[PDB]
């Protein structure tokens, strides 16, 4: 992680979160793991089949049957290569109601981060769908993670509709949270690490 | 309206930007444009595929094959008249 | 009315046509094992009678 080189798995979910977000360092254990219960994984094509008359649209799994969107998708960082558009237009806006959470599967990873101030609200999707416009089957952009500035004083604080974290404790380059002040109010309480 | 920056911003969900076609997946700019393709199409053999990793649509060669050249002594075949 | 030899060669035609009728949903799997599953394909057709 202080390389700018982030291990772990990927996780797209709707969080909205009124205090505190912290995709680097992830909190509680991280949901949906590969072959727990009930979550699905996409197999290579990354393919779509529409259904007539209303019905939801089928996603193929990797055992070649087709399985609905709404729930848990595990994705491989090449599924997600071959299958950029089908991503975005169908299982992404499932992601954006809540209605499924999805899992992007690539062992490592150039991270980029954003800092936004929790004073003015935020939804990291605009920043995530540049994100995926971006990605090739040649290779993927490095991965956006909007991170709250931590305040000194404990603020009113904006709901921000938060999409991407990570699975394994990246925030192992982090140092400080504020240094220059007195005592962190809102964000984390990250002092200098003996 | 009170334009306060504490204020829940959400996405839509569904994108505007890229209304996707009911029956197909063919994107424009407007789905008033997109009206009149379900209107005529979804109402040869094989007219268009489109592909998830270009986002382009790859296209059949035409049936007019006769400008089309001959090389050396072999014609190219076309599909016989079968609806009449 | 219709003279029935007329009748009998446009019927014996359309069981021609019939005879050599694909079933356009399994196109899917005629692309896929003519690629040795390298590219799929999924052609929504809308089953008519």
């Amino acid at each position: 992680n202080l390389f700018n080189v982030a291990r772990g798995n990927l996780y797209l979910v709707q969080t909205a979160t009124n205090g505190n977000w912290s995709p680097m360092a992830p909190v509680a254990a991280p949901p949906f793991v590969r072959g727990g219960p009930n979550v699905r994984v996409v197999g290579r094509f990354g393919t779509i089949v529409p259904r007539p008359n209303g019905l939801e649209p089928q996603l193929i799994d990797d055992g070649n049957v087709p399985r609905d969107i709404a729930g848990d998708w595990v994705y491989p960082s090449d599924v997600l290569q071959v299958s950029v558009a089908v991503f975005r237009d169908y299982v992404w806006p499932m992601v954006k109601a809540g209605r499924t959470r999805v899992l992007v599967e690539l062992g490592h990873y150039v991270y980029t981060l954003h800092y936004y101030d929790p004073q003015i609200s935020l939804d990291e999707a605009p920043i995530l769908e540049e994100w995926l416009s971006k990605i090739n089957p040649a290779g993927i952009p490095p991965v956006p993670f909007c991170i709250p500035i931590p305040q000194v004083y404990p603020c009113i604080t904006a709901r921000r509709v938060h999409y991407a974290f990570t699975s394994e404790n990246n925030n192992d380059s982090l140092f400080s949270t504020n240094a220059a002040s007195i005592d962190t109010a809102f964000g984390e309480n990250a002092a200098v690490s003996p | 309206v009170v334009s306060d920056p504490q204020s829940m911003k959400v996405t839509p969900i569904v994108n505007p930007s890229s209304y996707v076609c009911n029956v197909c997946n063919a994107r424009f700019s407007t789905m008033s444009a997109l009206s009149e393709h379900l209107r005529s199409d979804h109402r040869n053999a094989i007219r268009s595929f489109l592909t998830a990793w270009d986002d382009i649509r790859i296209l059949s060669p035409d049936v007019s094959s006769k400008s089309l050249s001959a090389y050396l002594d072999s014609a190219v075949a076309n599909g016989p008249e079968l609806i009449i | 009315l219709c003279d029935a030899l007329t009748l009998h060669i446009r019927e014996t035609y359309i069981m021609l046509l019939r005879s050599m009728h694909q079933d356009p949903t399994q196109i899917v799997q005629i692309v896929n094992e003519c690629a040795n599953n390298l590219l799929n394909s999924t052609i929504p057709i809308s089953l008519r009678p």
